[PDB]
């Protein structure tokens, strides 16, 4: 029902365009699986030089663009946004979202967020404070499945980075069947895995069981000590 | 973390699996080595980092390193995940 | 046509749109000018210039399909200059990519002219002079179906878009009618022959003999000869 | 160079013509004029200066006071440029 063509940036992170307002007003986002805010800087964002380098929302100029006023706050697993909520219209592909609310940032940590080529972060994950995007695309019917599915590229300067689908799967993206596990804990996008191998060895720790999500917010791959200190020492890394 | 292996020695790397839903997940060297910068200058970082938390049991976060090998399916309607390898 | 670039209008006095530079794409806003040939940029390099730090700016350094050039480079707009040196690029607007673009990145730039506007560059559509445009590279690189580009602008309003610019195509939403084709007579700008301009039915005969003129789409206003234009200022009262 | 005229006097004026390929192309005060500011405060100003430059012949600039109510084509493959009006 709508594909985002995705950057990937040195293989760290990956975002897309969207469009707030009327007449659409564009920014790069990030689409984050593991976070459920929908933020990008503010026009009335006063002293916050990450804010003045990105492209800034306007609401001035849009006709769809409704007050809220909220005062709104995040606290990234590093860094963290400041602002106030407000609703527009978000478009996102071919799919225009109405009434939905999103932070504009009065302020943001510069160390985390000024050299970094999106403007903001669309999220993915479960509903915390606001209706997510996705939420609103399904409460209005605009989505055709209740999926959305990312192909994440390796990075290659002449080939596409991702692809982002709303509303369903892109066949040529994958082979074989999709391996379907239940979310064990709704508020990443959470399940259950077993033992973690090195080449056929088992690493122990996650044998009884284990949880994980999956993050395309996040560049690497996170877990146990335990098991992360046997795979680092087999294969050298400092 | 944030641990770095010498970019010569990739091709003897083991191969490392995830157990999911019953199947294994591989990643191969190529996939959970991070390569920074080009030919000579190039850095190669493990994707693996340490992070002890937990929600429920102990935790992974699955990040780019998984989901680009892995094309990735968020099944809100029936709250699933799926993974199938990507092309 | 195979690019559509959407168009802010800042007060119908500039339009802008955005293209990326580098790999992966850095941001810019910029005019698109069919007054003058080069495309440019603020260089993260700048030189004593209050007019770069207000602007977003390029880092060759963080590109990867960056390639140096570093020949020198001014322009001399019809208000004042930029200076810098020449760069090589990938240049991506919508969703063409334009391989092998040479810009000049702008170590210095005049504060008066480009310090307190809401664009960071220029992409120069009139014909080559020093370098090759990036509408050339764009042909030369089958990106586009049609050899051609269009302009639609909006008037100045709070609901609608500022303008749309098509490489590669038209959008008949855009107009009505056909259009009235003519030929360049002089290939610098984009001009052509024009003949005799009237107040109502008055002739002002000046341009009756022929005049030339050109469309510049990163020009705000109407300029032409004193001869005619105090004329029609006259009949309007302006003052 | 920025002659401001009475908003209120537009619908006194006269159209200004120009005649493009033997056809005459239009403009109407309310195009030909600049508003600045809003509402009450606008300022309303000419749109038509002065510069006197020869190639060719006597040179004008067709700026963005023409291209508003003619949308504008530039054909490279023949070297042609096309107007119509805008919609
Ligand atoms: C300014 O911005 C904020 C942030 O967006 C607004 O606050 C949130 O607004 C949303 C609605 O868009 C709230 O979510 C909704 O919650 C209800 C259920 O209520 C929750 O809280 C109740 C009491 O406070 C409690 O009774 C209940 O059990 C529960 O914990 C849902 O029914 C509703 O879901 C339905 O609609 C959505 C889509 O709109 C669908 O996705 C669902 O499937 C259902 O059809 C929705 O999930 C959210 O909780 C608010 N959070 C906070 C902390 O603000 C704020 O809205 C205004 O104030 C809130 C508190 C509500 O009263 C709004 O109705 C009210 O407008 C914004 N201000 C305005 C006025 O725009
Ligand atoms: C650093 O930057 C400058 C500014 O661009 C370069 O100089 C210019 O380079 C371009 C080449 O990109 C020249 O244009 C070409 O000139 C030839 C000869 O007339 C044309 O045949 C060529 O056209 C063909 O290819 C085009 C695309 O490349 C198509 O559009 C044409 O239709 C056709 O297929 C194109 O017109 C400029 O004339 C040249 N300008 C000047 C005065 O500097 C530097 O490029 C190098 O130096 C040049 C003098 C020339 O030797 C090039 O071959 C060199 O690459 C550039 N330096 C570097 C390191 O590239
Ligand atoms: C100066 O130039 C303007 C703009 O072209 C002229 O006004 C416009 O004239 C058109 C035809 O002469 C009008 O078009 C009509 O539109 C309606 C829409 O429902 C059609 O049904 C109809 O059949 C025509 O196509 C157009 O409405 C008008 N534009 C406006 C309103 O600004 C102007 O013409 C003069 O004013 C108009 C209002 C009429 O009174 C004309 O008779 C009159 O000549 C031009 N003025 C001069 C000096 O010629
Ligand atoms: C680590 O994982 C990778 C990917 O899972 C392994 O590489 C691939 O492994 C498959 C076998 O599962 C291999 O397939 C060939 O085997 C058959 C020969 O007729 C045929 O059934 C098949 O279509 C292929 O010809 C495939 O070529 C290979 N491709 C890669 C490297 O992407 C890797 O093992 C590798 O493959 C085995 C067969 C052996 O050649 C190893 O030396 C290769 O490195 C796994 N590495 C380890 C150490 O287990």
């Amino acid at each position: 029902s709508a594909v985002v063509a995705l950057t990937n940036d040195r293989d760290t992170s990956y975002f897309g365009e969207i469009g707030i307002g009327t007449p659409p007003q564009k920014f790069t986002v990030i689409f984050d699986t593991g976070s459920s805010v929908l933020w990008v800087p503010s026009s009335k964002c006063i002293n916050s030089k990450a804010c003045r380098a990105h492209s800034m929302y306007e609401s001035s100029d849009s006709s769809t663009y409704k007050e809220n006023g909220t005062f709104g706050a995040i606290i990234y697993g590093t860094g963290s946004i400041t602002g106030f909520f407000s609703q527009d219209s978000v478009t996102i592909g071919d799919l225009v979202v109405k009434e939905q609310d999103f932070i504009e940032a009065t302020d943001e940590a510069d160390n985390v967020f000024l050299h970094r080529l999106f403007d903001g972060i669309l999220g993915l994950s479960f509903q915390t404070i606001s209706v997510p995007v996705w939420y609103n695309m399904l409460n209005q019917g605009l989505v055709k499945e209740r999926r959305f599915s990312f192909w994440l590229n390796r990075n290659v300067d002449e080939e596409e980075g991702g692809e982002l689908v709303f509303g369903g799967l892109d066949p040529n993206h994958f082979r074989g069947d999709h391996t379907y596990v239940p979310v064990t804990y709704q508020y990443y996008w959470q399940f259950g895995i077993g033992d973690v191998l090195i080449g056929d060895k088992s690493t122990g720790f996650c044998a009884p069981g284990c949880q994980a999500f999956a993050d395309s917010g996040t560049s690497l791959l996170s877990g146990p000590t335990a098991i992360v200190t046997q795979i680092n020492h087999a294969i050298g890394a400092n | 973390e944030e641990l770095q292996v010498d970019c010569n020695t990739l091709s003897s790397m083991p191969n490392v699996s995830f157990t999911i839903g019953g199947k294994k997940f591989g990643l191969t060297p190529e996939q959970y080595i991070l390569k920074v910068g080009k030919g000579e200058a190039t850095q190669c970082i493990s994707g693996f980092t340490a992070m002890d938390a937990t929600l429920l049991g102990p935790l992974w976060i699955l990040g780019d390193v998984f989901m680009r090998p892995y094309h990735t399916v968020f099944d809100y309607g029936n709250l699933l995940v799926g993974f199938a390898e990507a092309a």
